[PDB]
């Protein structure tokens, strides 16, 4: 059918001026038994910006690539890029590719993150405004700012029970000062809205849940 | 130097054919083959769809898209095509072009810029911005959240500023996410509550696409 | 050697077209080429011609619109193709009306560059077509249904003589009719199929029965006897046939009576309609107005030449003479002599002009042969044959099938017609059209020495340098025999200034197999090598048939063109085993000269029998080796290292320079004092020397750098004041599997190696 | 330097009238002794007075032009029989036909002529066929004769005939043809030139002939229409690999045709077909006893340096015509009187002095037994 690729782990956790390595595994070998060259690529993709050709053949560089990058990953079925000294600018997304048989096929990818402290999140909520309500419409948002790490779960509660429909949530993103963000709405219309007293979102974090409440 | 350059962003109805172009430029294109490959949002990773050559008009398609895609390409314009067919909403994604490397082997050694494609049956409608107000309990504090909310616009982007874009520190416009078929996006911004209400805060939101400007003051 | 075998195209197995013979075609003002196959007739598949592309790593096809559509069981396709157009000639069936043999020739369609109609041919009725003095340029049958009246009013000498009359007549219809067959009744009282048409088909039974019927009296229903043949005879059921005609002979008394049936009514019946009516008075006792009209009223409309009232034996003179039939002299019988009728005008052909073309005529008076030279726009041709001046030498030149293959020479300027014929005495030879003047005949110029070898049946000129010459004629007996049918080949040398040939070489295939059939297939394929003299292939369909697993058999071998002519052994081999499982005689059929890949290199096929295949031609590199050394010589007493730098080039021009090598590594050797016992220098790093893997950048230019030390242990130094010589070795690691690309091939004719010479310094005055 | 040769021992022996009372061979023991540049000689004996097995598979062209020359078929078949029948118990005897393929140049393919070949239709006719096995060999007489007087002459198109597809055939289907393991000959008849292989492509045919049995279970050869005839290479190899002798009886208008094609097949005879058909049956009777006899001195692996030849006779003025490894087995025998052996040793070099041998006979459970000895030295 079809090469399968491993490439994990699916994020790093770096700091700048240290070591790196991915791991990508191939389903077969790679090795071409005539060449000896080893069947395998590198990938490298910036937010907003076309992918890159980094490393063609299993150890060699393209013109044009910073020493730093290495491709290393001999064997023929499992394959590790390592960059020296993290830098500013290889924070990205890197692809493993086989190049061997047909249909070609990636690794699904591993993104790179700069490493800082912890920060809880700044959580407010906010009521469905009132021109909503003019037009017989009515949504709660709960925002959620500048927290690390990126991962966090939130449950929203009217009248203290848990609701788990009509849920939609924001992609979390990171910022230039290396926080993140999110944000959750509740879609209900204006006659729902009014069959309730009170209203409440919850944010669990590294630490004791947060939430807040309206009425 | 070998470049390509692409039509750019596409929206289309479901059940239609969109024709991509890749123009090519710097080298001889009867010689060097074409690939194409798709990155699904979403974190969906990539997969390889194709390849011509342009010398015999030749191809090979990837199984999964061997009815989907069909490679073409035009010696005289030295533009390849990809045409897909009876799209759906799941097709959405960017697509790209591609040149192998002369020596050695390397699928992409460049790519085009970028295209976008784009299902939906929806028409261009204009955002509705509806002010946050800050509950009753967030007044007693030093720092005070703001907010509006973008909902109900089609086609992307709608640009978000604060007071005509002098305010410039503590923005955070989140990605957009689809309800029914029509777009939606929210936007927060913090000042001193030494500064609010005492002093204006507003936030314009334009749509090109409808050619639709709208302020809203927050309120309390 | 060039051809890439490791990634073949392949028409689908099984399903349409089955591949006969294929060939590579090109528009030269388009610069499209199409791979045209031919297939028989089959319920999918009408026609015989397709055009097939390179369309998703397959060979799709597609029919050609305006050829001929064969009807029936595969009698011949013949497909021939030059810059002028495509030429494409079916056999086909005909017969004449009340002919009792069959014609079989050919008819033709010309096509332009670019596959379009421009001509049409039927080789029938020959003869007004022939042109004799245009100048040659050289630079069912018939039933008969008997109605026998023994129904009293008759004595026994009037039956006896009625028997007599209808066995002679029975006898005569049947020598000077063939398919003329026999009924009767006799229909005294009862009706009594006494033989039917079944029955018919050994006389000698039929002739017997009629012979041995005994009357059986009573009364005359002679309308009752005419519904019962009809009811009976003339009906499919017991053996009659719609499309033969009808007749009936009544042999009535005119005594009806007791009829059940109406006369009238029956006579004129629909069912009647369509079948004639002969009737024959028997007795003295029809002499009566009434019995007269009834007579008159049972035979046909013109009463005179029907009606009758003795039994005349000359009487049926209008079918013995309205049903007489002609037969060709056929395998120890006379008859017509065979002038064109088998003819096979079409059986090989050639293209030579805008609108004259070349036919073999394989089946011409009595398969002596020939062929006709066709002008298709005045639509006149001219037929071509040996000469005979008496009647032995026509018996003796039959059977030779002249005009089996059919081929064309170029000579410095001027051109010549050659012809094969296998058959030839019994061992095979090839003709010359030697125009003397008005008369031009085909005399042979080569013979065959082994009976049944088949010499001649295959004919390739080869010109090597494509001057507009031709430089050889090669010329196949695909059946020699030695311990099985190993074929054999024979390459001969046209001479400059005569135009005669000298035998060069004989080709044979690969020792160890029997049954190869070396030669049964040959083709001039163009330049493949890269190298602008013309390449040649030859095929050996039968290379391993049965012997061991036996999925895939056939064979091509590919020889090289040089200054002096064809190679003595093949650069190349092709096994069907080695090119995809179930190909069955891989190599009856070649062709070559065209890109069909895309690169700008000439690419070949082979046919197998059901399948084509298409392969790709890789590019040959030709590399050029220097060195640099330093110091330029050899100090006397020298105990420094030596710098060394090595740059290879690629001097061939086969390839765009920004593409490298491709996939293909070079792996180059370093040999230090080659030829010395003992060796003065050695390298600084074994791996730098040997087994030595790099990389070819873009460009045409690669270089290294190395060092060399000098040699441990105590001077060497008796042969001190002799040059050093190192040595280069170098070779391509090219990928395994199926490759995008055609990666290329080093040169099998250039030295993979140099050897540079480092002098060292003289003692004498002059130290160089 | 000289060598030596003696008998070791001593048997009694009987004779019968027929082969049913054979004694087997002679005294077991014998011996040889050799030196380089002399070889030696000895004798042996074999008490067996008649004939071995014999299968004739006859097979006649019956084209029209054969109308004239089928009383001599007959004769000659007759004489066949009877002249065997005087040497042998065992003969066995079969029979063939032929006429050519049924595709348009070659045979006529209007229905009318494809049913009657014959120019008229008084005349008895048989439709067109390639091949046609008729009688399985068998070891009665009459039956043979009933079938061959029985047939009837088929027609065609063009003079060559489809012979050789006949002649294949008979030697692939061996396990319906009824061939023994024993003494083969095939008997060809014709008054004509053959087709070969290359021929079809007139015929649209371009299928080659596949080394394989085609008959029907009635007999006949229907797929003749979808392969090409054989080459004379084809043939040649097949009767080869058959062990099958054919003897060609051709009529004087096509002699020199097929004593050209007999060079091409190594142990196959030609003659003429005329009333006086004693040179055909001459022919036969060579090609029985040139193949050897049940009887037989096959030797084992014999000491590096020496060498073994035969020279075998029937009678004491009768031998045959064989040379070298030819006579390695009796030949030529015949009633009332017993076949012998001589058989000679060369020697040129020499390996280790103590060997013994062992020269088998076929048909019974014993065999001689013979001691060598061989030196490279002088005396
Ligand atoms: C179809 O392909 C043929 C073969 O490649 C092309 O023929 C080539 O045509 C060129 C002109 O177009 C001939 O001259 C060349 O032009 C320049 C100088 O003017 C230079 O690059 C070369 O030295 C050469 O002289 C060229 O000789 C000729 N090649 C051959 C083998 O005949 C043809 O043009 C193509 N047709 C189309 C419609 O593309
Ligand atoms: C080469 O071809 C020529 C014709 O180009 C052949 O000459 C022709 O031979 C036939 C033989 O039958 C002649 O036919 C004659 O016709 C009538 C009617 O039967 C009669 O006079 C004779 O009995 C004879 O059959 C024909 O006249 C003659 N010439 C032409 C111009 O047709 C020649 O036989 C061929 N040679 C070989 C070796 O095949
Ligand atoms: C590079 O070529 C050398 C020979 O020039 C290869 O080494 C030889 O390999 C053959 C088999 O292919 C052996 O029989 C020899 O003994 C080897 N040594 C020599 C000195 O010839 C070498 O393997 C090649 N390199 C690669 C990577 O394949
Ligand atoms: C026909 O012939 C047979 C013998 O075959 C004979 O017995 C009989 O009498 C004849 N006549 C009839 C009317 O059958
Ligand atoms: C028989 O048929 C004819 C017409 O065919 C009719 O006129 C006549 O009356 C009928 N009867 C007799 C006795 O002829
Ligand atoms: C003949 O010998 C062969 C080979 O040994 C053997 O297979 C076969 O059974 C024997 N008998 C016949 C009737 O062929
Ligand atoms: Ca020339
Ligand atoms: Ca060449
Ligand atoms: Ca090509
Ligand atoms: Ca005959
Ligand atoms: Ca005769
Ligand atoms: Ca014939």
């Amino acid at each position: 059918a079809a090469i399968t690729f491993n490439l994990a782990p699916e994020s790093l956790v770096v700091t700048a001026g240290s070591k790196v390595t991915f791991s990508c595994k191939a389903s077969q070998d790679f090795l071409n038994s005539a060449t000896k060259r080893n069947y395998l690529t590198w990938y490298q993709q910036r937010d907003g910006k076309p992918p890159k050709l980094l490393i063609y053949w299993a150890s060699a560089r393209l013109s044009g690539v910073p020493a730093r990058f290495t491709g290393s990953g001999g064997g023929g079925t499992e394959f590790t890029l390592t960059i020296s000294s993290v830098k500013a600018a290889d924070i990205g997304t890197y692809y493993c590719r086989q190049l061997r048989s047909r249909p070609l096929t990636f690794g699904g990818g591993t993104k790179l993150t700069v490493k800082q402290p912890k920060s809880s999140p700044s959580v407010t909520l906010f009521p469905p405004s009132s021109e909503e309500l003019e037009t017989n419409k009515a949504t709660l948002v709960c925002t959620i700012t500048d927290f690390y790490p990126g991962v966090v779960t939130v449950d929203w509660k009217v009248d203290g029970t848990p609701v788990t429909q009509g849920m939609e949530t924001t992609q979390p993103s990171k910022q230039s000062n290396n926080k993140y963000m999110a944000s959750s709405y509740l879609t209900l219309t204006a006659r729902a809205w009014e069959r309730h007293s009170s209203y409440s979102c919850q944010v669990t974090h590294e630490g004791h849940t947060v939430e807040k409440s309206l009425s | 130097m070998v470049q390509l350059q692409r039509a750019g962003p596409t929206i289309v109805k479901p059940g239609s054919a969109v024709k991509l172009s890749c123009k090519a430029t710097g080298f001889a294109y009867e010689d060097y083959y074409i690939f194409w490959v798709r990155q699904r949002e979403g974190g969906n990773g990539q997969k390889w769809i194709g390849r011509i050559h342009p010398g015999s008009g030749e191809t090979k398609y990837n199984d999964k898209f061997k009815g989907k895609a069909t490679l073409t390409a035009d010696t005289e314009a030295s533009s390849a095509y990809m045409r897909l067919t009876s799209l759906t909403s799941e097709d959405t994604a960017v697509w790209y072009c591609g040149w192998e490397r002369s020596v050695g082997r390397a699928t992409f050694a460049y790519w085009g810029q970028g295209t976008s494609v784009t299902v939906s049956s929806a028409k261009t409608t204009p955002p509705s911005v509806y002010p946050l107000a800050p509950g009753s309990a967030a007044q007693t504090n030093s720092m005070v959240t703001l907010g509006c909310l973008v909902k109900g616009y089609f086609p992307e982007p709608v640009t978000v500023t604060w007071n005509s874009g002098s305010l410039s520190s503590g923005v955070h416009t989140f990605p957009a996410v689809l309800q029914s078929d029509l777009y939606t996006l929210s936007s927060s911004v913090t000042v001193p509550s030494s500064t609010w209400p005492s002093e204006t805060v507003t936030c314009n939101v334009a749509h090109p696409a409808s050619s639709t400007k709208v302020d809203k003051k927050i309120v309390p | 050697f060039n051809v890439d075998v490791a990634r073949p195209w392949l028409t689908p197995k099984g399903g349409a077209p089955f591949v006969l013979s294929s060939l590579l075609h090109q528009d030269p003002s388009t610069n499209q080429t199409w791979l045209l196959v031919t297939s028989p007739r089959t319920k999918r598949t009408p026609g015989p011609l397709h055009r097939c592309s390179l369309v998703q790593d397959e060979i799709l096809c597609h029919p050609v619109e305006h050829v001929p559509i064969p009807k029936g069981r595969h009698r011949g396709v013949t497909v021939v193709r030059s810059h002028h157009g495509v030429l494409i000639c079916i056999q086909v069936l005909v017969r004449r009306p009340h002919s009792l043999s069959s014609e079989l020739t050919g008819t033709c369609s010309l096509l332009g560059p670019d596959l379009r109609p421009q001509a049409q041919a039927n080789f029938f009725d020959l003869e007004n077509l022939l042109d004799p003095d245009a100048r040659v340029d050289t630079g069912a049958g018939t039933e008969i249904a008997i109605i026998l009246d023994g129904s009293g009013s008759i004595d026994p000498p009037d039956f006896q003589r009625a028997k007599d009359f209808i066995s002679n007549m029975m006898r005569n219809f049947y020598e000077k009719c063939f398919e003329c067959n026999f009924a009767l009744v006799q229909y005294g009282g009862v009706i009594q199929t006494e033989f039917d048409l079944r029955d018919s088909q050994d006389v000698m039974a039929s002739l017997a029965r009629v012979q041995n019927i005994t009357q059986v009296g009573s009364v005359t229903k002679t309308a009752s006897a005419m519904q019962h043949v009809l009811d009976s005879i003339f009906t499919s059921s017991h053996g009659s046939r719609r499309k033969a005609s009808k007749v009936m002979v009544v042999l009535t008394d005119g005594g009806i009576f007791e009829d059940p049936l109406n006369l009238t009514t029956v006579i004129n019946s629909p069912k009647m309609q369509g079948v004639e009516r002969f009737a024959i008075g028997v007795g003295e006792e029809f002499k009566s107005a009434r019995t007269a009209r009834e007579l008159n009223l049972i035979a046909s409309d013109p009463d005179e030449t029907h009606a009758f009232k003795v039994t005349n034996y000359m009487a049926l003179d209008g079918l013995l003479s309205k049903l007489r039939y002609n037969i060709i002299s056929m395998e120890g019988t006379v008859g017509d002599a065979l002038h064109y009728q088998l003819a096979q005008i079409g059986f090989s052909a050639q293209i030579l002009d805008e609108r004259q073309v070349l036919l073999g005529a394989v089946g011409a008076f009595d398969w002596s042969g020939g062929a006709l030279l066709y002008d298709t726009r005045s639509r006149r041709g001219r037929f071509l044959n040996q000469t005979a001046a008496a009647a032995a030498d026509a018996e003796a030149a039959q059977y030779s099938y002249l005009g089996y293959a059919v081929a064309v020479l170029h000579k410095t300027c001027s051109l010549s017609y050659i012809a094969g014929a296998p058959r030839y005495k019994h061992h095979g030879a090839v003709f010359e059209l030697q125009k003397e003047g008005r008369e031009a005949s085909f005399l042979p110029v080569l013979e065959g020495e082994q009976m049944g070898s088949y010499f001649g049946s295959e004919l390739c000129p080869v010109d090597i340098d494509m001057d507009g010459s031709t430089d050889f004629l090669l010329v196949a007996a695909p059946f020699y025999h030695v311990h099985g049918e190993e074929g054999r080949v024979y390459v001969y040398r046209l001479s400059e200034q005569d135009g005669s040939f000298s035998l060069a070489r004989i080709l044979s295939g690969h020792p160890g197999f029997t049954n190869a059939r070396f030669g049964f297939a040959m083709a001039a394929m163009g330049d493949l090598s890269q190298d602008k003299l013309t390449d040649v292939a030859i095929g050996a369909p039968l290379e391993g048939f049965g012997a061991d697993d036996g999925a895939s058999f056939g064979s091509v071998y590919i020889y090289n063109g040089h200054w002096d002519g064809l190679s003595a052994s093949p650069s190349q081999r092709i096994r069907a085993s080695t090119v995809a499982p179930g190909l069955q005689y891989f190599g009856m059929s070649m062709a070559g000269g065209f890109d069909i890949s895309g690169d700008g290199l000439a690419d070949i096929t082979v046919g197998t029998l059901g399948q084509a295949v298409v392969f790709r031609s890789r590019p040959v590199v030709r590399l050029k080796v220097s060195m640099a050394f330093t110091p330029s010589a050899l100090p006397i007493g020298f105990n420094g290292v030596v710098n060394v730098r090595l740059c290879f080039e690629i001097s061939s021009v086969t390839t765009a320079s920004e593409s490298g090598l491709r996939e293909a590594l070079l792996n180059f050797t370093l040999d230090v004092d080659v030829g010395k016992q003992r060796r003065r220098l050695q390298c600084s790093d074994v791996r730098s020397c040997l087994g030595c893997l790099r990389e070819w950048s873009s460009g045409s230019q690669l270089c290294e750098d190395l060092l060399l030390m000098p040699t441990e242990g105590e001077l060497c130094e008796e042969d001190c004041f002799s040059n050093a010589s190192v040595k280069v070795s170098y070779q391509l690691q090219t990928p395994e599997g199926q490759t995008d690309h055609p990666q290329p091939i080093l040169d099998r004719y250039t030295e993979p190696f140099a050897i540079f010479q480092l002098p060292y310094e003289k003692a004498c005055k002059n130290k160089l | 330097p000289r060598g030596q040769q003696e008998v070791l021992q001593d048997q009694p022996l009987s004779q019968g009238a027929r082969g049913e009372g054979a004694t087997q061979l002679a005294p077991q023991r014998v011996r040889v002794t050799l030196r380089p540049g002399e070889p030696q000689q000895l004798q042996v004996r074999f008490l067996r007075a008649e004939g071995y097995p014999v299968d004739l598979y006859y097979l006649m062209d019956l084209s029209y032009s054969m109308k004239d020359d089928l009383e001599r078929v007959r004769q000659l078949g007759h004489a066949l029989l009877v002249r065997l029948q005087e040497v042998t118990h065992s003969v066995r005897i079969g029979f063939g036909s032929f006429v050519d393929k049924t595709v348009l140049p070659f045979v006529s393919t209007v229905p009318s002529k494809l049913r009657h070949p014959c120019p008229t239709r008084l005349e008895r006719c048989q439709s067109p066929f390639s091949f046609h096995h008729v009688l399985s060999l068998t070891g009665d007489a009459q039956a043979f004769e009933r079938e061959v007087g029985r047939q009837s002459v088929s027609g065609n198109l063009d003079s060559p005939e489809g012979g050789f597809d006949a002649i294949l055939q008979a030697a692939l289907c061996q396990e319906q043809i009824g061939w023994r393991n024993v003494s083969r000959l095939l008997v060809f008849t014709s008054d004509d030139t053959f087709h070969t292989a290359g021929d079809g492509k007139l015929g649209g045919i371009f299928m080659p002939s596949d080394g394989h049995c085609h008959l029907d279970s009635n007999g006949l050869y229907s797929r003749s229409t979808e392969f090409d005839y054989p080459s004379v290479g084809q043939v040649a190899q097949a009767l080869s690999a058959a062990n099958i002798q054919p003897i060609f009886a051709v009529t004087s208008a096509a002699l020199p045709v097929y004593q050209e094609l007999s060079k091409l097949i190594p142990k196959s005879a030609v003659g003429e077909l005329s009333e006086d058909s004693s040179n055909v049956v001459q022919l036969i009777m060579d090609a029985y006893n040139s193949l050897s006899s049940t009887v037989t001195l096959e030797h084992s692996s014999l000491p590096p340096g020496v060498h073994i030849s035969y020279e075998s006779q029937c009678e004491g003025p009768e031998k045959r015509e064989g040379k070298a490894e030819d006579r390695g087995q009796c030949n030529h025998v015949r009633i009332n009187q017993t076949v012998t052996f001589w058989v000679s040793l060369q020697a040129t070099h020499c390996l280790p002095e103590p060997h013994l041998l062992r020269l088998r006979a076929l048909g019974f459970s014993e065999e001689l037994i013979v001691e060598l000895h061989t030196l490279c030295d002088c005396n």
